[PDB]
RNA sequence: CCUGCUUCCAGGAAAAGCCUCUAAGCAUCAGGUAACAUCAAAUCGUACCCCAAACCGACACAGGUGGUCAGGUAGAGAAUA
RNA sequence: UGCUGGAGGUAUCAGAAGUGCGAAUGCUGACAUAAGUAACGAUAAAGCGGGUGAAAAGCCCGCUCGCCGGAAGACCAAGGGUUCCUGUCCAACGUUAAUCGGGGCAGGGUGAGUCGACCCCUAAGGCGAGGCCGAAAGGCGUAGUCGAUGGGAAACAGGUUAA
RNA sequence: AAGGUGAUAUGAACCGUUAUAACCGGCGAUUUCCGAAUGGGGAAACCCAGUGUGUUUCGACACACUAUCAUUAACUGAAUCCAUAGGUUAAUGAGGCGAACCGGGGGAACUGAAACAUCUAAGUACCCCGAGGAAAAGAAAUCAACCGAGAUUCCCCCAGUAGCGGCGAGCGAACGGGGAGCAGCCCAGAGCCUGAAUCAGUGUGUGUGUUAGUGGAAGCGUCUGGAAAGGCGCGCGAUACAGGGUGACAGCCCCGUACACAAAAAUGCACAUGCUGUGAGCUCGAUGAGUAGGGCGGGACACGUGGUAUCCUGUCUGAAUAUGGGGGGACCAUCCUCCAAGGCUAAAUACUCCUGACUGACCGAUAGUGAACCAGUACCGUGAGGGAAAGGCGAAAAGAACCCCGGC
């Protein structure tokens, strides 16, 4: 089809820092 | 540029060398001057951009012969 | 005169086509394919020479070549001019 | 918002087109390269 | 149709070449795409006539 | 300096018309030939709205291989193969197995 | 109207068109000024959207997009109803 | 060897390797799953009658109702580039249906001495004969020559096209 | 040459069949605009000119020419009178593009050393300039070792040796030997004799290759099958059994193949000459100085300054001149050997954008080129730039007339 882009980000991003 | 109207000079790389032997680029460039050069046989001066051996060279040659190159060869001047 | 009789080749062909064309024949006036490079002037002077009629003043426009079908690809048409002549008095074609 | 394509075809024209491009010994190698590519638009003109 | 008019003369040749013009080929466009002409070849030739036409007179004369 | 052409009598050589004889109604760009009669097949040639238009099953003749057709000799009634040239001041076909020339 | 007027300091493009001045140069000429008459003014743009479903946002995307116009009742109002 | 398939395959003994896949968050394609679940993009709002049609909540016409009104009305520049108008079609595109569309197909439509560009004029800045400078490439700059976001002659009220 | 008017691609209207249909080759003709772009400008394919030409409708438009630099000439010509610089015209040539090979100017870091400076990667990658069909190199101021060799280039040895080396990592010759190919000449000059050798540019001729072409052997019967080229039988050609095609696997159906032939024209290559330019020859001469060498600093030589010869030179210096000078790996003697400070030079060597022919224990559509396909495309990106997917109906379109459900 014409149908082909995938710009998938970067993980996507809210949050987490799991105490350190 | 840097070039000696009368022997060709022209700045040429080598390098520097530290007492361990480093090496850094480097050029080693020409005496140049310019000087008004008297020539009678066309009652004027003329400036040539020169180095010194240019002059040593101008000073054995004599300066027409020096210009019969340079014209041979189609140096502006 | 002021234009070669050899490039009076300029008419390419008449613009007979919608009430547009004819509703502005029944009130003065002819339209025409004409050319590209064409001149007004020179353009007129072909409607005087063949033809054989009178013509007050001549308009022109251009017209953009519509660009479609095709899948990946694409195909467009050429520009073109158009007339738009306007005759004196005495009208026949 | 305002993104970053402000569109301008004098802009473009002027910083990316033919004689800009032409105007520079490595503008030039920038045609060459797409000319032996085979580049069916040199540089996106009129 | 060729060398019948090699020998035809220069001045004389630019009247055929005015007559494929003058005539055929402006009557041909405008009787053509006013839905008339039906035989469409004469539209090919005349203009192929007026190749050879302009290609003597080009080669009789300077060339 | 085609072996086969135009208006010419050949026997078929190879498939369904094995054996058949025939006037070549005309040659084919392809090197193939459609010979009068010979090699049929049954068209169902759809109607066309604007005039012409009512369409119908229909007989007719289809290409085939010049590769599959042979002269056909008559003097002695079989296949020939062709061959060239006179010296004349032309060329000319002549069968061969018998330079009988035509 | 107003590129005005008043006032202030931070002191507010350029060049041409236009007017005038003459040099070389032309002096019956050519040019210059006016009235009337006449001729020329080519070429290219001109559809449509333009605070948006037609532009930048991958979308018929609650976003971004400079200029122009601006009626009644209440109201200080281009607020607000 | 049966079926499928419809044109190539090769014992034997030697010879040579792109010679064997389940894993590498491997690569490409195809197909699952959650699931006929979330969702269908501003809470300005719809009701009915009549047309058309295979079918009308959505299109057309009408009467109500409601919403913006310094806009959610109107004219442009920039940008797009036929999206304009008319016929025709509804598969795909439309977050539903679709007879409707900025969607498919075809045809039509942009008329200037006076609006605007071109044009004359220059700002920033660019280019730059010679020139100065630079290992080469090149750099800077004079005379100039380009560059509008500014200067420069001139048409208004009305009518008409489906456009 | 009997059939043609390129492909998707039918159709229309045509054209041709014994020579002006088409098709192939040689040479011509035309050859818009942009692009080195060259009349000025410019947002490439557009705007605007100066000057010349051009009109039994001699206005405005159309066409031609006008960039810059170099060389040469001519005419002009400042401060300055001479003279120069400057200025106009003219004749020539240059300019831009292009795969690699080649010479030259510049020149990295990752990395290796199990870290890292010296060293390595490496004079590599890359930028730049230049040229040719090849480039470069080249006719000993070379080696040898007291016997001798005799330009340059390439191949195999010598040998991973001798050496170099934070003597680490690594780098790495030469002497001599076997081979490919072999070639030698000018200037540094005047006299006589003079255009005599030769080289290039060019016209002709000839031969030979090239760019279209021509002829080219011989198979039938039958069985299975939709179809024979297959099986079986019996013939035949072979200087032709290379290969492709044809309804399944064809020496004998087709196209070829072996073999033998062909060029009106244009050309590559050889010779032969004509024209231009060029010098040959004998006598007597001449013999490459800001150079060799040295000092300082670097760089090259396998060689890292080391006891370091040798080569190059940025810098400052500076000889001898044949009874002279260079080298023989510090250096000296003797011996031996060569003649620097001007050039040219073919072959053996390198490369393949491209032309032709042929070959493969190379791939067969996720392979093979990114691309078997209208691919550097669609697409993505302001841009440089990145960059896909996608091949197969059948032997032949014989590509499904007509009827029925459905919303023509
Ligand atoms: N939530 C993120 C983690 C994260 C935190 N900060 C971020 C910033 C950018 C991207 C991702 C993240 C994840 O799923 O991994
Ligand atoms: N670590 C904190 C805050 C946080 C959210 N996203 C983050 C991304 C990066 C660093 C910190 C954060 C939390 O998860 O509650
Ligand atoms: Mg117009
Ligand atoms: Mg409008
Ligand atoms: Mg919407
Ligand atoms: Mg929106
Ligand atoms: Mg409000
Ligand atoms: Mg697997
Ligand atoms: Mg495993
Ligand atoms: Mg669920
Ligand atoms: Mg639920
Ligand atoms: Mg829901
Ligand atoms: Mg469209
Ligand atoms: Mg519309
Ligand atoms: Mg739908
Ligand atoms: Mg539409
Ligand atoms: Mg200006
Ligand atoms: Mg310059
Ligand atoms: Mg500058
Ligand atoms: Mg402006
Ligand atoms: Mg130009
Ligand atoms: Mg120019
Ligand atoms: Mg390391
Ligand atoms: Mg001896
Ligand atoms: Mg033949
Ligand atoms: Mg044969
Ligand atoms: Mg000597
Ligand atoms: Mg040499
Ligand atoms: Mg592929
Ligand atoms: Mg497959």
């Amino acid at each position: 089809h014409i149908c082909v882009t995938s710009k998938w980000f970067n993980i996507d991003n809210k949050i987490v820092d799991h105490r350190p | 540029s840097r070039v000696c109207q009368v022997t060709g000079k022209r700045p040429v790389t080598g390098n520097n060398r530290s007492h361990a032997l480093n090496a850094t680029k480097r050029r080693f460039l020409p005496n140049l001057h310019s000087h008004r050069f008297w020539v009678e046989s066309e009652k004027r001066f003329v400036t040539l951009r020169v180095s010194a051996k240019g002059m040593r060279v101008i000073d054995k040659k004599g300066i027409d012969t020096v210009l019969a190159e340079l014209r041979a060869r189609g140096e502006k001047y | 005169m002021i234009r070669e009789e050899r490039l009076l080749k300029v008419l390419r062909a008449p613009h007979v086509s919608e009430k547009a064309s004819t509703a502005m024949e029944k009130s003065n006036t002819i339209v025409l394919k004409v050319a590209k490079d064409a001149t007004k002037a020179e353009i007129k002077a072909a409607v005087q020479k063949l033809f054989e009629v009178e013509v007050e003043v001549v308009n022109t426009l251009v017209v953009k070549g519509k660009v479609k079908r095709h899948g990946q690809r694409i195909g467009r048409r050429s520009d073109w001019k158009k007339a738009y002549v306007t005759l004196k008095e005495g009208q026949n074609l | 918002m305002k993104r970053t394509f402000q569109p301008s075809v004098l802009k473009r024209n002027r910083s990316h087109g033919f004689r800009a491009r032409m105007a520079t010994k490595n503008g030039r190698q920038v045609l060459a390269r797409r000319r032996a590519k085979g580049r069916a638009r040199l540089t996106v003109s009129k | 149709m060729k060398a019948k008019e090699l020998r035809e003369k220069s001045v004389e040749e630019l009247n055929t070449e005015l007559l494929n013009l003058l005539r055929e080929q402006f009557n041909l466009r405008m009787q053509a795409a006013s839905g008339q002409l039906q035989q469409s070849h004469l539209l090919k030739q005349v203009r192929r006539d007026v190749a050879r036409v302009k290609t003597l007179l080009n080669e009789k004369a300077g060339a | 300096a085609a072996k086969i052409r135009r208006d010419d009598e050949v026997i078929v050589l190879t498939g369904k018309d094995k054996g058949k004889r025939g006037k070549v109604k005309n040659v084919l760009s392809s090197g193939k030939v459609i010979v009068e009669g010979i090699n049929l097949v049954k068209k169902h040639q759809k109607p066309v709205p604007a005039l012409n238009q009512p369409g119908g099953i229909v007989e007719k003749e289809a290409a085939i291989q010049v590769s599959n057709v042979a002269i056909f000799n008559a003097a002695t009634g079989k296949a020939d193969r062709v061959g060239f040239r006179f010296e004349d001041g032309k060329k000319v076909r002549f069968f061969k197995s018998n330079s009988e020339t035509i």
